[PDB]
This record gives structure tokens, sequence and C-alpha cells, in this order.
């Protein structure tokens, strides 16, 4: 059925748009529905990629502590991690040094990574610069990318930039 | 090996079911499970029955511990700056009772099987069964959470479309559940008899304190007033007031309000058809 399979995971605090990305990969839409995820979801996604054919197994994880016990279970097995943050919410932008720890804690050592910062559409409430947050990804080795779920931006480049980096990775 | 049929009762409690459905798995020689007759619609309706009675009960025996001269919960202590604006829809109300925000926090919709969202407390309720992990609180959150991955785990398996699949963690999550249950039933069990307020769904809120509230704030208390089958004192408070009402007004034509699950359109139908008969 496929050449590849890639388990994918995005993890990232409550609210900063998580599953959003998610749909606006999967799907093409975008809808503004306060649910939260519970627990983990995950979706389906075969690509083509440089003449081969890989399967995308996608994780999209809650980002509230009473959950994290039950996403750590796919950090382990996960091929490429997402990590999301909000470009308006400085707290989820500093949280993403603890959500490296998780990644750390439970992934394989030889995991790819990407940095996130969702709902860059909003520009007058952005107080996340791209420099400072670039910076940071580039002291780490990181792939960095400011995507909009909403207006769709930079959501397909993000998975398809992870499914290369992973398939480089042999 | 046979696999178990997974079935949902004729009016059995949530925890009687998970009861059944453990020991059915955990008999001799199974290797899978067959969800397929398992409404997840219905089984979210069953947990959110129990979630509401052990909420009930928290409150009524008073497992908060909350003094009666206090007008806030006890997560005040893990949050300022204390917006007055919605986030993900709601306001931050210091007044909402501790048995509410648990509800909120844990209840699973049944249409979409996630949480309508309660962001406002998120980080206070994470922050609280940091500094107090064995609170009754934390154990009551957990359990919560605990019922919340039974149907996690079985709407996973009711899927399909995976490797392999598999039934060790929803053993598990069905295990962890009794557990939880029990330091729950336990701490239920010890019992001043109950104290009640003048409000269902907060603590009193003064007039100062109550004119001093965003728009956002007083939509926020009036949305969640009409999740009780009668008029509130304080709901009527706030649609009788001319000045409250002028807030509440430009806070429901706002679009912080846009994306809420909870018949956010008949919930704004009711409020205005209720300043109507008030003023
Ligand atoms: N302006 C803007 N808002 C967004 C964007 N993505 C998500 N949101 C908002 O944040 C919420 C979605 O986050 P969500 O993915 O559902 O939560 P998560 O799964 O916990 O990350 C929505 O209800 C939106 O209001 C975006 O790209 N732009
Ligand atoms: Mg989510």
């Amino acid at each position: 059925e496929y050449d590849y399979l890639f388990k994918l995971l995005l993890i990232g605090d409550s609210g900063v748009g998580k599953s959003c990305l998610l749909l606006r990969f999967a799907d093409d839409t975008y809808t503004e529905s306060y649910i939260s995820t519970i627990g983990v979801d995950f979706k389906i996604r075969t690509i083509e990629l440089d003449g081969k054919t890989i399967k995308l197994q996608i994780w999209d994880t809650a980002g509230q502590e009473r959950f994290r016990t039950i996403t750590s279970s796919y950090y382990r097995g996960a091929h490429g991690i997402i990590v999301v943050y909000d470009v308006t919410d400085q707290e989820s932008f500093n949280n993403v040094k603890q959500w490296l720890q998780e990644i750390d804690r439970y992934a394989s050592e030889n995991v790819n990574k990407l940095l996130v910062g969702n709902k860059c559409d909003l520009t007058t409430k952005k107080v996340v610069d791209y420099t400072t947050a670039k910076e940071f990804a580039d002291s780490l080795g990181i792939p960095f990318l400011e995507t909009s779920a909403k207006n769709a931006t930079n959501v397909e480049q993000s998975f398809m930039t992870m499914a290369a980096e992973i398939k480089k990775r042999m | 090996a046979t696999p178990p049929l997974l079935q949902m009762e004729q009016e059995q409690p949530f925890p009687e079911l998970i009861r059944t459905w453990a020991g059915l798995l955990g008999q001799i020689g199974v290797e899978s499970v067959r969800t397929e007759e398992v409404n997840f619609g219905q089984l979210a309706k069953c947990f959110n029955d129990y979630l509401n009675t052990v909420a009930e009960h928290c409150e009524q025996q008073n497992i908060w511990q909350h003094k009666r001269e206090e007008n806030h919960n006890f997560f005040t202590a893990f949050k300022p700056d204390a917006s007055k604006a919605a986030l993900h829809g709601h306001a931050y109300i210091a007044h909402y009772k501790e048995s509410v925000i648990l509800r909120h926090l844990s209840i699973v919709d049944p249409k979409t099987l996630g949480m309508l969202r309660f962001a406002p407390y998120e980080a206070p309720s994470t922050d609280y069964c940091r500094h107090f992990p064995d609170s009754p609180w934390a154990k009551m959150q957990r359990l919560a959470t605990a019922g919340q991955n039974i149907i996690l785990q079985l709407r996973l398996i009711q899927n399909g479309q995976m490797l392999e699949d598999d039934l060790p963690v929803l053993q598990k999550a069905l295990d962890d559940f009794m557990q939880y249950k029990t330091e729950v039933d336990a701490l239920l069990a010890h019992d001043t008899p109950v104290s009640t307020h003048d409000s269902s769904f907060f603590y009193d809120i003064d007039e100062q304190t109550l004119n001093a509230m965003s728009g956002d704030q007083l939509a926020t208390i009036c949305f969640e007033e009409l999740n009780a089958p009668h008029p509130s004192r304080l709901i009527m408070r706030i649609l009788k007031s001319d000045s409250l009402w002028q807030e509440v007004d430009d806070s429901l034509n706002g679009d912080a309000f846009m994306g809420r699950q909870d018949d956010i359109c008949e919930k704004r139908n009711k409020i205005c058809q209720w300043r109507q008969l008030v003023q």
C-alpha cells in the first residue's frame, strides 16, 4: 500500500491551534469551534514525495497536563514531532522549552522536530517576533515556520517540510 | 479466542458499565474487542451524568472547604492578570463554583466527543493540581480524566484504519477508573449540612462587584445562567440593569462568542426575550 509510514505528532499548549492546523492540512477547511481535543485524535494522509508514496499517520494531541500521560505513549515511535505555539501568546512560546523536554523524555533520540508559530494572521496582537523565534530554532538545528490555520499560510509547507526531512533521514 | 461484545446497559450507570466491561475483557484468552454496538453519544451522556452526580456530591458536602464569606473559588491565587476579555468564548469570572469548573473541564460533548472549551480555568486548574496533587480537586479531575480516556480508547479502537491494534491500554483505562473511583467514593464518605447560595453557578456577586465587570464577563454569566431551568436572581440582576444590559448587548453583538457550541444562537435569543420581560 505504501513505500513509507511516518507517524507525526502535533504537540503544544492548549488552544494554540493544533487541531486547526491538522484540519487545514487534511481537509483544507477552517472553522472556529470552541472544542478542546481530548487526549488524542489522528488523521491519515497518503502523500507522494520524490517519486515515493508516503503514508502520514498524524497525531493531534491535547496540550493540557491531565492528558500528558495519555499523549506520551505517542512520542516513542514518532518519526517527526511539530511543536506549536501561538504568536499572540507569549506563555505558549515560553512553554516550547517545556515541550522540547517532553520530546527528550519520551521520543526517540533521532526524531525530526519542527517549530511552528500559529495564528500569524493576528498581526497587531503578535507578541512573539519572528527573529526571537527564528534565533531560538536555529540554535537547535530546528526548522521554524509561522503559520496561519485560518488563512492557510504555511500549513501545507510545515507538514511537507517535515515529511521531506524524515524521508531524508532515510 | 472469541472477542467479547461491549454493550450498553438498560439504564445502568457509568461505573457499573465499566465494571461490566473490565470483567468481560479480563476474561481469559481475549485479545481483541467488539465496539460496534457502542453508541459514543450515549456513552458520553452516561459518563456526564456520573460526573454530574460526583460534582453535585462535592458541592453538597463542601469538599472544597469554601468559607461562606468568600465570593471566589480557590483558584484565585493562581490567576492574574485576570483579563476581563473573552478567551475562546469565556471570560474569567472569579465567582465560578468549583463543581461547575470541574464539570466544565471534564464533560464530554455527546455530539463532537470533545470538550466544550472553558479556557479561563485551564491554567489555574493545572496550577492547582501541581501545588496540591493530593487535593480533593486533583482526585476528582483525575477520575474525570480517567472516564474520558475510556471513551477515548474505545473511539480509537472503533477505528479501523491503522497498523495493529491490538487492548492493554483500554484494559488499564478501565482499571484506572475503578481505582480513582475508590478514592473518590472514600473522600465522599466522610460526612455540617449542605450550604446553599443565591445563584446556581456562581457564589453571590454583589452589586458593586458586578458593576465593575466587562461586557464579556457579564455575557459569560448570562450564557451560564441559561443552563439553569429557572431564571436566576443573578441573571435577572444583570438584565434588569439598563447600564449592565448595555455592556451585555454590545458583547452579545461581538465576535468573542461566535464559536460557542452551547446553543449560542438560542441563548442569545432567550437573553433578549428576558430583557424585555424585565425593564
Ligand atoms: N486568528 C486565528 N485564530 C486561530 C488560528 N488557529 C486557531 N485559532 C483559534 O484557536 C482555536 C483553535 O485552536 P485548536 O486547534 O482548536 O486548539 P488546540 O487543539 O488545543 O490547539 C480556534 O477556536 C480559533 O479561535 C489561526 O490560524 N488564526
Ligand atoms: Mg487539541
